[PDB]
């Protein structure tokens, strides 16, 4: 693996020797719970809708407030 | 913003971090120069009222200057008329949790400005650690409106200062040690409104691709890759958090940001390039999608966060006068790129010592990897240069235009590396490396170089006993003034690197110094208060070689010669 054999552009990625294709069923599998990866997008879509609301307050009253139990 | 730019052209002001549009960081003020520096002394201070690392620095506008902190991240305003009295005090209530997931150290990068408005009055904006947008009115310290961008139990936090272009105000993201999915946020900077976000890996939607993205190097990868170049969902929790610096080309209407690492550091848990994780970016300001986009570091091996600032100048390439950025990337090469096109036009090492690439082939865009410096599961990597901490860190650095030289404050740290493999659980670290860090094989930690950034030739190079990690001012009095983890601030003639200054400040300097204009007088002004990731082991009480991620066995000595602080001083003749 020096970087310069590329399957597609921008795409170079191979295997160390003696390391797998796919790490998915190997002794690297890294098994996360899908549950875990999408806590984040989960908390990004929650402080969006918290956020819309303090713009919403504020284009309809003129006065800035944070906490949404206030609205 | 035509306003805000204006005002940088001003010596009088000190509008944003990177003092202008183009993170020159270079004044036209010559009352200090290089035949007076020697009597320059303090002219008065002010503290913080912290510990910890005081990243970036004051900002200046209209006779009032401006201070931040690291966490809580207070914020305060001193007319320069009444240097004694605090005009007015933010004092930010968060959730002491924030520190908790803030790998090294609770730091700050600073305060952004925007002058009154249609929008309307001039305002202050502060990114918290606790991951809120806060804006501010510069005149009074009144909250105008807070927002969310980032959520400190996922492990993501804010680091980097915010950057306003136009009606916008641009917020980074952090935490990719904690398996954080970068993103960049524009909010409106009337009421806080999201206008767009741009995410660094996964569907070409969360990107925020234009239609013509890489159009100029189609080479570089084009669509797909954000989910193509990751198994499965990994690029859920795969880094690329921006935290470092921006630029901005009004006459092209393009903002320029690095993306930083992958997550985990564990490269054998995440084949592929990880794209678009080390990516230098030009996105429309607008809309925020991208016109092109040059991964740096596929696949990264070396937690090269590819975050460093972006220095634009126009200079010929082969005869042709070319608007360029110019990057020194922690991963030890300096990049120059077209700024309208993403060409590249070089990519040099920084220190010969580089060693995990050999060199950059400029035709396909593509460092070729020396396997004998590669990390991997099962196996201690020895003596990879850079390390982790890189050749170049978060400093701003500078650009003298008549000397065509860039002057950086250079690191010279090298490591062993062993990942291990660890579950993700959000909220908690996602590292799965075990480092040592060590000098370079110059023998010691630093490094003040100047260079030409289209030809590589350096036109000058000093040692320094600690890495040099707060960047650098240049002046047209032909110096160039930085401060020293071991708690200087210097200043060296730009022709030759001779030190003409050196003045005894109580603490490390992780910051920039900036200069501006006061009723006919220049001053010159920095932070000290040392901290950051060099500072980890003495902010901490660390003993512990690997601890820090590696940087407490390297730095064992930085606590012979600083203790922590929070101080702003100010110089003038």
């Amino acid at each position: 693996y020096d970087g310069t054999h590329c399957k597609a552009p921008g795409n170079c990625w191979e295997p160390k020797p003696g390391y797998p294709d796919k790490v998915a069923g190997s002794k690297y599998d890294p098994k996360h719970d899908p549950n875990e990866l999408n806590k984040q997008a989960e908390s990004i879509k929650a402080m969006e809708a918290r956020n819309q609301k303090r713009v919403e307050n504020y284009a309809k009253t003129g006065k800035f407030v944070y906490k949404v139990e206030d609205i | 913003n035509s306003e805000l730019d204006r005002l940088s052209k001003d010596d009088r002001n000190w509008v944003m971090q990177t003092k202008d549009y183009s993170a020159t960081h270079f004044s036209r003020l010559t009352e200090i120069n290089s035949h007076n520096v020697k009597n320059l002394k303090v002219a008065w201070t002010l503290s913080t009222g912290t510990l910890h690392g005081h990243e970036g620095a004051p900002l200046v506008v209209d006779g009032i200057m401006y201070i931040h902190t690291p966490f809580p991240n207070n914020v305060y305003a001193v007319d320069l008329n009444d240097t004694r009295k605090m005009l007015w005090q933010y004092k930010p209530k968060q959730n002491p949790a924030a520190r908790a997931v803030a790998c090294c150290d609770v730091v700050n990068r600073g305060l952004a400005y925007v002058p009154a408005g249609e929008h309307g009055p001039a305002k202050i904006f502060l990114n918290q650690l606790d991951g809120h947008i806060v804006a501010l009115n510069a005149k009074t310290g009144e909250e105008i409106w807070k927002m969310e961008n980032s959520d400190i139990a996922m492990g993501s936090t804010l680091t980097g200062a915010p950057f306003v272009v136009k009606d916008k105000v641009l917020v980074g993201s952090a935490g990719a040690e904690l398996g954080v999915r970068g993103y960049v946020t524009a909010y409106n900077i009337k009421d806080g409104k999201q206008e767009w976000r741009a995410y660094a890996t996964g569907p070409d939607e969360d990107l925020l691709l234009d239609k013509d993205f890489n159009k100029d190097n189609p080479h570089y990868g084009q669509f797909g890759l954000g989910l193509s170049t990751w198994e499965g969902d990994a690029w859920k929790i795969g880094g690329g958090t921006n935290w470092g610096w921006y630029a901005y080309d009004p006459k092209l209407d393009m903002i320029y940001y690095g993306s930083g690492n992958p997550a985990p550091w564990n490269e054998t848990m995440r084949p592929g390039d990880n794209k678009w994780t080390m990516t230098i970016w030009g996105r429309d300001a607008d809309t925020g999608r991208a016109k092109f986009g040059y991964q740096k570091t596929p696949h990264d091996e070396w937690d090269y966060a590819g975050v460093n600032y972006m220095g634009l100048s126009e200079q010929e390439v082969d005869g042709k006068l070319t608007p360029l950025l110019t990057h020194p990337d922690r991963n030890g090469l300096v990049y120059t790129l077209n700024r309208e096109t993403g060409a590249l036009v070089n990519a040099f090492k920084i220190d010969d010592t580089v060693n995990w690439v050999k060199k950059v082939d400029l035709k396909t865009g593509l460092p070729i990897r020396d396997p004998e410096y590669s990390t991997r599961m099962d196996h201690n990597a020895k003596g990879i240069c850079p390390s982790a901490m890189g050749y170049h860190n978060q400093g701003i650095e500078s650009y003298d235009p008549d000397k065509k030289l860039f002057f950086m404050g250079v690191n010279h740290i090298c490591m062993d590396w062993e990942p291990f493999m660890l579950p993700y659980r959000a909220g908690q670290f996602f590292v799965g490396a075990t480092l040592n860090m060590y000098p370079g094989p110059k023998g010691m930690l630093g490094q003040v170089k100047a260079m030409n950034a289209v030809t590589g030739k350096m036109e000058w190079e000093v040692p320094e006993k600690f890495a040099v990690w707060g960047g650098t001012l240049a002046t047209a009095g032909d110096l160039v003034f930085y401060g020293t983890l071991d708690g200087f601030i210097k200043a060296r003639d730009t022709r030759t690197g001779e030190l003409k200054w050196q003045f005894q400040l109580p603490s490390g300097v992780i910051g920039h110094p900036i200069t501006y204009q006061h009723n006919g007088k220049q001053y010159i002004a920095i932070y000290s208060g040392v901290g950051g990731w060099p500072g980890v082991g003495l902010v901490f009480d660390l003993k512990d070689p690997t601890a820090g991620l590696g940087a407490v066995g390297a730095f064992r000595e930085l606590a012979h010669y600083t203790q922590m602080g929070g101080s702003v001083f100010v110089f003038s003749l």
